[PDB]
């Protein structure tokens, strides 16, 4: 089950609008607007989904991941993004040009109101200098958000995310979730 | 009509070989509609509540002690091109509301009032929507049934929800077996000029209904 | 209704005069004339051929020589023609002018002009008079963008056959027929006129507009 | 994708029985798009160029010292209905451009630098696009291939051109094979309060490519 | 080519149905050969390490996330009839170099440097060679797949070995699956006027080579 992800959890948004990451005409094209991790078991986004607290009963995963996106903007409202996936090894795609020669969609408002992107493996293993390094997924500006007079020139993405048939775990173990200890009484 | 969501991917039925009221009970229930906003937090309906006091529905349900039956559930949003958001319609069993304000105690804990807990026919709407007032994650809502209703695309949103219950039959007024949540997840955004406050309406279609235990 | 004159081949037909070369004798410091084969030199045929991009065709040329009075007398003219990478003749009695391989024409000036047929001799498929990029592959550190060896088509040089110098004087009207012409990939025919011969550098500030004006929009004549 | 333009009603095609880097080189390359306002005027890319120092197709065909290839080119531009203008986009062979500001000289004559002829990735932008900067009439480019991008119809162009030259073979850093040239021959027009700059995106791919004598 | 070893009776073969370069990675590397005499310890190269910098097989290597493949490894020594000796080559799986010169704490223990475990290109060389620099008994060193190249008899060395590991995938810059160790078990001997130093040259095809998740 595909549920949405918090990908703007900083301090400034506190709220129900933790939940979307924005859009603006006065972003100039050829820049990033959004970036997250991909792994389900590490703080961050990943936490609010079930795909990220489900795993936190489990000590090894591993398998392929769907990534989705919606586009809240009017129906006058028309541009496009580039979201790309850089394996794990590959650092924080520093350019759109660098980003697009990777694993990418080009996904136009206008046409589709929802793209998908699939992350084709992911899993843990151990044996904080280790920092499991693994893949992320960059949401650039591909053009400037073109919009209409009288029209909100303000967009919001929201982005959820579930695991696929062959994602697997293995090892049960308790989560550190809850710090709680029997509130009983 | 694009799309309907068959909740848990199974029809309502009758019984498995408690009576039928043949198709007299069969017919659409429109509700008032909400006003929603920029500020706006979100609604809530009860649902084998909202029926109980208004139609010949209501009066069934008021005058037998056992209840059976399930539902076809339409929210539409009418509004422009040029209006944006986004609506998350999730129907989530045993929906129970919960007491915030904490106060940890045997004693003083701020259960809800009968007001909050049951709205009636107008619902009622929630404080703080990012938990659901049940103290869990809205962004894991879309486990239950449900469905985007997103002003950029299509406006209507419908969803069969089957009778779901540990037992066969149970009280209408006394328990309300499913809530109807509908949160603004996007807000509303509108250029000035355009009209402010955008109507939700839903319609509701007491589908394959049964009445026992009528009350002289 | 006779198609036959709008095809390629008939459009760059009959042979007009593609240069003119003057001759004179000192005997010794210049007593020859040497004209390179360039298509581009007038603007009648250039315009014609800037049309198209690559075209293949063969060249025909006719010497028609006289002398400054005009009257001819029975002197005898060499026309050498050195295929494109010879050397060109340095003087009148210089060794150029005894190369086998360099044809000739020995006629005398008295008679009908002299007529000879060239063939199609690029190494590419076809002459091409557009080129966008740098003739050299040696990594232009970065005047030579455009110009392309590829299109040498050769030259002729002609001098008077005798031991000792005659102190006539010559020029010689050069006719060129075009003949068997294929031609690709068409362009649009230029509206500015030409500044340099070589190159398409056209006027900035003066540019003319392609149809003359007239009173208003919306009176016709 | 209602109408492709099939530059010259020919397909490209490989060598006419030199090698080929199998399906490896075929995939989209998406330029950076360019901002097309009130008084913009044009932009041009000469081809084998573009490519030359971007991704797994740039390092093969610097690395090797003759090239082939066809493409295909597909042009968006993305804009309201309440925008409007047209748009030339025409794939012109041999595009080159000519010195301006006339000084008629064997010597002083204003030759283009190499920045100006070959402008890389970003492209480069028309002085006066009345001539095309070539001298030539651009109410006749109307020749080449070309598709009309009219923001009151469809918004997209593509065009497939074969691979032409008079050689089979030719080096990808010295010549460019062709230009493609987009002016705006109606100019943009919008209305107060709309977004101001239009994008336009270029995306290509070298279809059918080949490759050969390697340099370690 | 008399007698070919083949490491473990087991051929090399692709991934047991990851993507697979075609023949593009099929070709002979030539490693700058050694320089042996009277004195020399021997020498050593940590496999998937020594092609990682160099060639086209390298440039995937350092791209590619996961790595697989096998080797054929040939061995070749040119010298006269009046030199001898002996040499044995053998290839150990997961070779591991040692800390010697010792300090038995949980701090100060001398491990070994980058350059001494990864010794890159140009391979390393034995301190010691009598325990292989792994404390283990050289003179068992006849376990693993080996072959001897004696001056006396044939002068090459040929060995295929299988790709062999707990996993089917790992790093290539970081894990060194096997390392490849000549050492000069017989010295060198030779007459006064004769050749002092006999070259080594070590000649690896990386056959049946598998790659994936590129980074852009």
């Amino acid at each position: 089950v595909e549920t949405i992800l918090e990908v703007n959890n900083t301090t400034e948004a506190t709220g129900l609008t933790r939940l979307l990451i924005p859009v603006s005409s006065q972003n100039k094209a050829d820049e990033l607007c959004a970036a997250f991790m991909v792994d389900p078991g590490r703080i961050g986004p990943w936490q609010s989904t079930l795909v990220g607290q489900i795993c936190r009963y489990y000590t090894q995963w591993s398998g392929s991941l769907k990534v989705t996106f919606m586009f809240t903007g009017s129906f006058m409202a028309t541009g496009k993004m580039l979201v790309a996936y850089s394996p794990p090894g590959s650092a924080q795609p520093a350019n759109r040009e660098t980003a697009m020669l990777g694993t990418h969609v080009i996904w136009d408002f206008g046409l589709q109101s929802s793209v998908s992107l699939v992350i084709p493996w992911i899993s843990n293993t151990h044996f904080n200098y280790d920092y499991y390094t693994a893949g992320v997924v960059t949401l650039w500006y591909q053009t400037n958000y073109v919009v209409p007079p009288e029209t909100p020139g303000e967009a919001y993405i929201i982005a959820m995310g579930a695991a696929q048939d062959n994602f697997t775990l293995k090892i049960c173990k308790d989560t550190d979730e809850v710090t709680q200890q029997a509130v009983l009484q | 009509a694009a799309n309907i969501v068959l909740a848990y991917g199974e029809w309502p039925e009758y019984c498995p070989d408690p009576t039928r009221p043949d198709v007299s009970v069969n017919r659409f229930y429109t509700l008032d509609s909400k006003m929603w906003q920029e500020n706006s937090t979100g609604w809530y309906w009860k649902f084998p509540d909202v029926l109980n006091k208004t139609g010949v529905f209501g009066q069934n349900a008021q005058f037998h002690y056992l209840y059976r039956s399930g539902f076809c559930l339409h929210v539409q949003c009418n509004a422009s091109k040029f209006h944006q958001g986004a609506l998350l319609v999730a129907v989530i069993p045993e929906f129970v509301i919960a007491g915030r304000g904490s106060n940890t105690k045997p004693n003083e804990a701020p259960h809800p009032g009968f007001t909050t807990t049951f709205p009636g026919t107008t619902g009622a709407t929630f404080h703080d929507p990012y938990v659901l007032d049940s103290g869990v994650p809205l962004s894991q809502a879309l486990i239950y049934p449900h469905q985007w209703v997103n002003l950029r695309t299509n406006n209507c949103a419908t969803v069969i929800v089957p009778y779901i219950n540990a037992v066969p039959f149970d009280s209408a007024i006394n328990h309300s077996n499913f809530g109807l949540v509908v949160v603004p997840v996007s807000p509303l955004k509108y250029s000035s000029g355009a009209t402010t406050a955008i109507p939700i309406t839903i319609t509701i279609a007491p589908l394959n209904s049964e009445f026992g235990g009528l009350r002289q | 209704n006779g198609v036959l004159e709008t095809t390629i081949n008939h459009f760059f037909s009959r042979s007009g005069l593609v240069g003119v070369v003057n001759l004179t004798d000192g005997g010794d410091t210049t007593g020859y004339a040497t004209w390179d084969i360039d298509i581009m030199g007038f603007v009648q045929l250039r315009r014609k051929c800037e049309m198209f991009t690559y075209m293949r065709f063969n060249a025909e040329f006719t010497f028609v020589t006289t002398t400054k009075s005009g009257e001819a007398r029975p002197y005898m003219l060499q026309y050498m023609y050195v295929p494109p990478g010879a050397p060109k003749p340095t003087g009148r009695d210089a060794f150029q002018w005894q190369t086998a391989t360099n044809p000739s024409v020995f006629v005398k000036l008295t008679d009908p002009p002299a007529q000879v047929s060239v063939p199609f001799m690029s190494p590419a498929s076809a002459y091409q008079w557009f080129y966008d990029g740098y003739p050299t592959f040696g990594q232009h550190p970065e005047t030579t963008y455009g110009l392309c060896p590829n299109n040498m088509m050769g030259t002729f040089a002609v001098r008077v056959v005798s031991r000792e110098a005659s102190q006539l004087k010559l020029q010689t009207r050069v006719y060129m027929k075009l003949k068997h012409v294929r031609a690709w990939v068409p362009r649009p025919i230029r509206s500015q006129p030409y500044l340099l011969k070589n190159f398409p550098n056209y006027d900035s500030s003066k540019i003319t507009n392609s149809a003359r004006d007239r009173s208003s929009i919306k009176q016709a004549n």
